[PDB]
């Protein structure tokens, strides 16, 4: 019932950017905060009602816009570095907030950094196979910028959750290059069974349609990437 | 400056403790204060509502205080479950006046009855000579160690629950000489 678009955005410093909130709630009140470290999230514009806003605690290098009791914009004019965030907007009836699953922006100096992480699945050890009676496939998504990414693993198709252990963050490898990690661990028996198919995908969030892409290499637009492994006996 | 300010900034607690949590703050007007969880990546997820100038809440496992003489609160989690690993943020007053302090990450780590650490090396079939280590199946006290050398990288524990819970982490270098049994320097390569 709150929704923001986009989810994520690489934007080049002095470039325009909307974030947009739709509500489905028929709240009054709508609010866009950001969120930093050290900070907590910090409130940028809200609004009280359709057809008006208000400046927050740090307005500045912001504007907003509510043309509807549903929808509320967050406008940057003049992107800079310094609003590279993760954005949440929520809606309010009554004091509660009700809010967005955020928004991850990145405002970068060129876009000529930005890359699609490279991803590999590893196997199982047969040591662990054998003394644990579980195997731990481990999936490594490297050489990606920015860290706009979310990993996920399919077994027959299906997502899974239950045995996956993700990185909850990105490990900066250089100064324009991230790494992310995953391990999933299933039973050797489902490990030994050749029906059984594993897929480590990294959904890898970059460049739109609109973004100028001056190179002989492909466009770093949004993109699943993945890897794969059959069970074996 | 900031009007709202949280202890601890951080704590690491073993499952089945119980922690409390504290905010203060100089902000007013202060008619409510909420308790917010932010799980990783994720929103917010209201705990509890304060409204009176001493006041007490109780939901689930979690109880709140407020005392607006002092203007302080607490948010007492007990029995902490390993789910409780979040932000939790403490939020004074309403609407456009609404005050976030920073957060208390809490990581809550199981109790591991049975380790049985073992160093892995596995391999990617895609391609020739690609390896990484596996470090599994350690205690929660143990130190996990951070990379001394360039082209090597180890990353930060992760807790697996196959729904028993494994203690894991992940090593890989760009160099021709070293191995998996100089880099995890536990036992079991
Ligand atoms: C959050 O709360 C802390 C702790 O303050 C206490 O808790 C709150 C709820 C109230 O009940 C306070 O009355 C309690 O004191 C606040 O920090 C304190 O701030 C006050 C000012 O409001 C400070 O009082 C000053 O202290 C000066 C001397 O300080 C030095 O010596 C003491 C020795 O005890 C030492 O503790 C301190 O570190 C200094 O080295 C004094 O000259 C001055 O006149 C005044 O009394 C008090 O020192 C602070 N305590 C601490 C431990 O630092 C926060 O300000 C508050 N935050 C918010 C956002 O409200
Ligand atoms: C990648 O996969 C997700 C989930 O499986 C899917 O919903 C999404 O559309 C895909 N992304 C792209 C850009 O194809």
């Amino acid at each position: 019932a709150v929704t923001q678009s986009p989810r994520n955005k690489v934007a080049v410093t002095g470039g325009k950017v909307t974030l947009s909130c739709n509500q489905t709630n028929n709240h009054n009140n709508m609010y866009w905060y950001r969120q930093d470290t050290g900070h907590g999230l910090r409130l940028i514009h809200y609004s009280y009602g359709a057809g008006s806003t208000e400046k927050g605690d740090i307005p500045d290098g912001y504007k907003a816009s509510r043309p509807s009791q549903e929808n509320f914009s967050l406008i940057l004019e003049l992107a800079t570095p310094s609003q590279t965030s993760v954005y949440f907007c929520a809606s309010g009836g009554g004091g509660t907030l009700y809010f967005g699953a955020g928004t991850r922006l990145s405002v970068l100096e060129d876009l000529r950094n930005v890359t699609p992480p490279k991803v590999s699945l590893f196997e199982p050890s047969k040591a662990e196979i054998a003394n644990k009676q579980k195997a731990t496939l481990v999936c490594l998504a490297r050489g990606f910028f920015p860290d706009h990414v979310e990993l996920s693993w399919w077994v027959n198709g299906k997502e899974v959750h239950s045995g996956v252990c993700t990185d909850p963050q990105a490990y900066k490898e250089s100064n324009y290059s991230y790494c992310l990690s995953s391990r999933l661990r299933v039973s050797a028996t489902f490990w030994h069974n050749p029906r059984n198919h594993f897929r480590c995908q990294v959904q890898f969030h970059g460049l739109s349609e609109e973004d100028k892409w001056p190179e002989g290499s492909p466009k770093p637009v949004t993109q699943n990437i993945s890897a794969e492994a059959w069970g074996r006996a | 400056k900031t009007q709202v300010e949280q202890s601890p900034q951080s704590l690491v607690v073993r499952q089945g403790e119980n922690c409390v949590l504290q905010c203060n703050y100089s902000v007013t007007p202060d008619n409510h204060l909420r308790w917010y969880k932010q799980d990783t990546g994720k929103g917010l997820v209201l705990l509890t509502v304060l409204v009176d100038q001493k006041d007490k809440t109780s939901n689930g496992r979690y109880s709140a205080t407020l005392d607006k003489d002092a203007k302080h609160s607490t948010l007492h989690i007990t029995a902490t479950l390993l789910d409780d690993t979040a932000t939790y943020f403490c939020v004074v007053g309403d609407r456009g006046s609404a005050l976030f302090g920073s957060g208390t990450q809490l990581i809550v780590i199981p109790y591991i009855q049975n380790p049985e650490p073992a160093v892995y090396q596995l391999k990617d079939p895609r391609s020739q000579d690609s390896t990484l280590c596996l470090f599994t199946d350690f205690d929660s006290q143990i130190n996990v160690p951070k990379t001394m050398e360039s082209g090597t990288f180890i990353t930060d524990k992760c807790v697996l629950d196959m729904k028993s819970k494994s203690n894991g982490a992940i090593a890989w270098s760009n160099q021709t000489s070293f191995t998996c049994q100089d880099i995890f320097k536990e036992t079991n390569a």
